[PDB]
């Protein structure tokens, strides 16, 4: 019960996010929705700030640990969605641009995740 | 807030018995459009078919001669609220 | 924008538990592409499929009911977050093959679940 | 439920200054394995160093002949539920 609330406060917290920013900024730019790729290319990096900072605290609350990756990179980041955009492409005849969103989101959310991890491996020490 | 309508429809040539339409794409991912035919005088079935999302300009063939046609123009698009809804019509009336 | 918020925090809610649910329990099995995980992954593409041509055919829903299942559960269900980690530690761990195979068959299995969620309700109506 | 610690642990060859040591990987990504040998007698300094996740055997030089070393051998792991953490170790004795 403990780890739920956890789940759904950080989940609800990034769902929420994802929401807001995914409708003020999808629309700006609609062969590749802004709002969609920054949520993922955000939770990638939270994602690795994450790995690197628990693996040095490794006593920490298991609440807070689930909370952010489970709950907030959970709900903030989204394959479904990025799923429709690059199907929507593909139905109007865009190839070059469901391939550039493939790309953009795959190769950019690991990135992400590295540049999140390094940052935080370079800072100790 | 941006509008899934296209604009500027219009008859970019004409013979007697067809016209080549053409319109400004809406800012959003058009899957298709659906374009529409029938005599103005509403005594006549009204006929459609789709183009792809990347033209944005369509031929309409065996009218008759010397007779008023409406022409609508709406899109099936992606957007995020909605996914794939139907635009509004854009509309004119051309007589061959 | 108060009833929209209490769609995505429900559906959020209820799509996370899910994942949560099923990556915890089915996650460990297979550790080189995890299966709880990439069945969040192919649902979600299955559901936003299923939404993409059903609510096409109905346009009058409520706003409310397509937002709770689109970016509410698909989007709490699905990750890309998690999803990046797997194979960033992968990369780490010297398994290109299986990094290699898993962005593949999440991205290649997430569209195509999409491409049939849409068409079995195309075909059907 | 999946245990992250390696299973057996063991010497393969030996020679007066060195050991060469192979294990079971554990059945998770293990990112790397971190070696540790000391001197079993007393409080002389235990030393560490990693191999990469992929090896499954490591040697360890500069030993002293005929003395007793005791040999663990944890994971850094990737799992779902803890991310990048530590495995309890495997140990063994080993005498040169
Ligand atoms: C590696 C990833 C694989 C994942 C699987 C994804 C499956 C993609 C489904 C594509 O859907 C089709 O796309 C065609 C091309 O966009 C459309 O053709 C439309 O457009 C064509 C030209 O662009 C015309 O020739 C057709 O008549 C017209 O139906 C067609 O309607 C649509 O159903
Ligand atoms: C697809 C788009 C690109 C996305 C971004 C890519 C980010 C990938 C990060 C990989 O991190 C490195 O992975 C190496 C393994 O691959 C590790 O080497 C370790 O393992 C090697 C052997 O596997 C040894 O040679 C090294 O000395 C040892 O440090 C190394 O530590 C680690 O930092
Ligand atoms: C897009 C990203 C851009 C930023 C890149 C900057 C990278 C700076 C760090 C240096 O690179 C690697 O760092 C690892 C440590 O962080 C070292 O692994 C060492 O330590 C690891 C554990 O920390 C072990 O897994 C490895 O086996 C061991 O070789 C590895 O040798 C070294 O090459
Ligand atoms: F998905
Ligand atoms: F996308
Ligand atoms: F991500
Ligand atoms: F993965
Ligand atoms: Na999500």
């Amino acid at each position: 019960i403990k780890s739920l609330f956890a789940v759904i406060i950080g989940g609800s917290v990034g769902c929420t996010l994802r929401w807001l920013l995914s409708t003020k900024f999808n629309s700006l730019f609609p062969n590749l929705p802004p709002g969609t790729l920054v949520v993922n290319l955000l939770a990638g990096l939270i994602i690795g700030t994450a790995l690197a900072y628990f693996l040095r605290q490794p006593h920490l609350d298991p609440f807070w640990k689930l909370m952010i990756t489970t709950g907030l990179c959970g709900g903030l980041s989204t394959m479904s969605t990025f799923s429709v955009e690059v199907f929507a492409l593909l139905q109007a005849g865009n190839y070059i641009w469901a391939l550039t969103s493939v790309l953009v989101h795959v190769i950019g959310s690991l990135i992400m995740t590295a540049l999140g991890f390094f940052i935080i491996t370079i800072l100790f020490a | 807030s941006v509008s899934s309508v296209p604009t500027k429809l219009e008859v970019v040539a004409a013979t007697p018995t067809s016209l080549l339409i053409s319109w400004d794409a809406p800012a959003v991912t058009v899957v298709h459009y659906v374009i529409t035919y029938g005599e103005t005088g509403g005594n006549s079935p009204v006929q459609e078919f789709t183009v792809p999302g990347s033209k944005s300009t369509a031929t309409i063939s065996g009218l008759k001669p010397g007779v008023d046609y409406t022409i609508t123009v709406y899109t099936m698009y992606y957007s995020y609220s909605d996914l794939y809804s139907y635009s509004s019509p854009i509309s004119i009336n051309y007589r061959t």
